[PDB]
């Protein structure tokens, strides 16, 4: 696998470069992301995006990064979603797409919405494994699903980020904060947002009306073994007795990678609502200070 | 139930086990003087030499310079203020920053 | 009969644990590698003290119904166990608040439990699951008949936790979670009976279904009822001593209920007291501040013979707790406020389910390591 994923700085101002000229209501833009892996660390120095519509856009491309000697090593591809939701089975497949070509590959899906409400929201995160492993033999199958055993925690494991540099950028970062406007940085403790934490619940909420219009019909599944079985024993009983004198379809369940992929998506959702929820509550608790002299 | 009028005035006195032990009468008003004191800001002291069994003003201002009383006239007996006993368990009770910060470590 | 050898087993190794544990097994080694080699089970030490417990309480009510004075368990258990449990150089394992509320224990079926502050002080050892059930009803029924009222919604709400996460696993408890479970909450609920309506700590705690079965008790307390003070006492009736069996009846001389006289016909009369308060306690507030004229005029709404009244009117008032301040010139008394509190279950309930979420996961992740 890998272990660490690293950024040089030339990755992130042109993945807001996409963001900030390209789509603006709410769109899925993506790209490619670029690098060489030095042992046990992911270095990422580059990326090119894509505009919403392909591998012939990806490869003519690769020329043009050899002509200047800059690194031309395909890793990766990123994405834009909206507040919480990217997990879908199309970007999954477009994942272990570039999977199978080098034996790492990532998604850093770039969220421009939680950056502009507060913390820095790149999702850096790999494929484990035993995910990697029900597709290579290609049995979404629960039979085997239970042997090659996949359960949510490893649904996608999290390549944690560390930023690098050379020095000149820390020149230019000196040259630049000297010679700027005075942008203050007040965004994160903003102390008003229900609607960002709205739309979190809200999008949360369809889900699970989702995942309790999976296990409704799960129901109803049983409901058509629990008869068919019996029936079927009746019909054991109806027909052994029958030649003693004398001397059908079973349902397929609902095809579960999809009751999968609505648990890790509600997972989504479980870990940044909370880290929301103290977000919110420590510029709650810092205006409790803000208030305390005030009689 | 605070009956006094049985255990002052309607006393059957025949045992002298009662002056067999010293200082019975100091020790149950001892008793008595303490559970008035939440129950009064203001009484007249006829009234309640009345209810401490019938001893005089010459014995009742000795007493009551013993426990944190005093005779503000015409009746009345100084305990305490108002504002200690209407009580609040208020409404403005509150969650502190050490109270939570249990469970805000690790959802963080 | 049959119960004779139930005792006898037992006590044979009863005999020995004030022999063998305080004169000589600070030494003793030879008992131990028995105790390492042979046997299947590991607990015998937290079974030989809490099962002798069991069988003593099986044997007493056999025993003092056979012979009243210096009965042969009460020697047993009483005369041998108390010196011999806590005093000797360092028993390195779970006993510690296991042996003292052996001690407070054999302080408590005798009723004079007045030890609260002190076992409280003396611990330097972890508590057991078995433990924690015991000692808050038993400080908390020390603290019901000892009247610390407004320390009693705090002894009670600490049985409560109930995050049990359950350990069984070959019976545990040993037959007592149930049992004492429905004690702690009842007697709590009669705090909610007796002392109304103060608690406020079963309201947060429980449901509303079972709190309306006590509401069917606690609205006859109000006014007019004389099964107030028996339905009281009658629930508590199989938690003020507990006996389990008698094996000898015999009515002609009884010679069991001798005994039976000693607690239960004085402890009765006590509980004719409890809802006096209720008595003085039967005007909750609705009309707090008045006049001189609405004293008086609270003294004939309330009753008649009304003047003078406040010879009554001062027993109808002050049993405990009743605190306001009369004017004399205007009239004025004072007003103390029932005041609401608010939801702290909302912070618990995340402590319920993250210890959970991760024991779900805890639990069954060695199941995906035991079965694959």
């Amino acid at each position: 696998a890998v272990k660490q994923v690293q950024i040089d700085g030339l990755v992130v101002l042109k993945i807001i470069k996409h963001y900030q000229e390209e789509g603006q209501g709410t769109e899925v833009v993506q790209g490619v992301l670029l690098g060489l892996v030095v042992e046990d660390r992911l270095e990422i120095t580059n990326c090119f995006p894509f505009p919403q519509h392909e591998v012939q856009y990806q490869m003519e491309m690769m020329r043009s990064l050899r002509h200047v000697n800059i690194d031309h090593l395909h890793v990766g591809w990123y994405q834009s979603t909206y507040y919480g939701s990217f997990v879908t089975r199309a970007l999954l497949d477009s994942q272990f797409s570039y999977q199978h070509a080098i034996e790492e590959s990532v998604v850093l899906i770039y969220d421009p919405i939680k950056t502009a409400q507060g913390s820095l929201s790149l999702k850096a995160y790999r494929l484990t494994p035993k995910l990697m492993e029900v597709c290579k033999e290609k049995d979404f199958s629960p039979e085997a699903l239970k042997k090659a055993n996949i359960t949510f925690e490893y649904m996608f494991e999290e390549v944690p980020i560390v930023i690098k540099n050379s020095h000149l950028i820390n020149v230019l970062m000196w040259e630049l904060e000297k010679k700027s406007a005075v942008a203050d940085k007040h965004e994160l403790l903003s102390l008003a947002s229900s609607n960002h934490l709205g739309k979190n619940l809200q999008l949360l909420m369809d889900r699970v009306d989702e995942m309790s219009q999976d296990i409704v019909k799960y129901n109803t599944y049983m409901r058509n073994t629990s008869k068919q079985q019996q029936q079927k024993h009746q019909y054991q009983q109806r027909r052994q007795q029958e030649n003693m004198q004398r001397q059908f379809k079973p349902p397929q369940p609902p095809a579960r990678m999809d009751s999968l992929l609505i648990a890790g998506q509600i997972n989504t959702y479980c870990q940044n609502i909370k880290e929301f929820t103290a977000q919110n509550l420590g510029k709650l608790f810092m205006a409790q200070a803000l208030q305390e002299y005030n009689n | 139930t605070c009956h006094f009028q049985a255990f002052w005035q309607a006393l059957d006195e025949n045992m002298d086990l009662l002056e067999g032990i010293t200082g019975f009468e100091d020790s149950v008003r001892k008793f008595i003087c303490h559970v008035v004191g939440i129950t009064y800001q203001h009484i007249d002291r006829w009234l309640l030499a009345e209810m401490l069994g019938d001893l005089s003003d010459s014995q009742l201002k000795v007493w009551m310079s013993k426990y944190g009383w005093s005779a503000d006239e015409s009746g009345q007996i100084f305990i305490c203020s108002q504002e200690e006993s209407i009580k609040p368990k208020n409404i403005v009770e509150k969650i502190d920053f050490d109270s939570v910060s249990s469970i805000m470590a690790s959802s963080q | 009969q049959w119960l004779w050898d139930i005792i006898d087993e037992f006590i044979y190794q009863f005999q020995s644990f004030s022999q063998y544990r305080c004169k000589t097994a600070k030494k003793s080694e030879e008992e131990i590698d028995f105790l390492r080699s042979n046997p299947k089970i590991w607990n015998v030490h937290s079974v030989l003290n809490v099962l002798h417990s069991l069988v003593d309480k099986s044997n007493i009510n056999r025993q003092l119904e056979v012979y009243t004075s210096g009965g042969d368990p009460e020697s047993v258990a009483g005369e041998y166990g108390r010196h011999s449990l806590y005093k000797m150089l360092g028993y390195f394992s779970l006993v510690g608040l296991l042996r003292l509320h052996s001690l407070l224990g054999d302080y408590y079926q005798a009723i004079k439990v007045l030890e609260n502050i002190e076992l409280n002080k003396k611990s330097m050892y972890s508590r057991v699951p078995e433990c924690q059930v015991t000692t808050y009803y038993y400080v908390g029924f020390a603290y019901l008949m000892m009247r610390r009222y407004q320390d009693a919604i705090r002894v009670f709400a600490n049985i409560l936790l109930y995050i049990q996460r359950t350990k069984s696993m070959f019976q545990r408890t040993t037959y007592k979670y149930e049992m004492i479970n429905k004690q702690n909450e009842q007697m709590h609920a009669l705090l909610a009976i007796a002392l109304t309506m103060y608690p406020m700590r079963i309201d947060e705690s429980i449901h509303l279904q079972l709190r309306e079965k006590y509401g069917d008790k606690m609205l006859r307390m109000q006014k007019g009822d004389p099964q107030v003070y028996e339905e009281l006492f009658s629930y508590s009736c199989p938690k003020f001593l507990s006996p389990v069996v008698p094996n000898y009846d015999n009515v002609h001389p009884n010679y069991h209920k001798e005994p039976f006289l000693q607690q239960l016909k004085v402890f009765s009369d006590e509980v004719q007291q409890q809802a006096q308060l209720s008595t003085i306690r039967s005007f909750l507030k609705l009309y707090t501040t008045m006049p001189v004229a609405k004293l008086a005029g609270f003294l004939d709404l309330t009753e008649q013979e009304f003047r003078i009244q406040l010879l009554v009117f001062k027993h109808k008032m002050k049993n405990l707790v009743w605190t306001s301040g009369i004017s004399a010139l205007d009239g004025e008394f004072q007003s103390a406020s029932e005041v609401d509190f608010y939801i702290d279950k909302d912070m618990i309930h995340i402590a319920d389910t993250k210890v959970a979420r991760r024991y779900g996961d805890f639990f069954i992740r060695q199941i995906h390591k035991f079965e694959e």
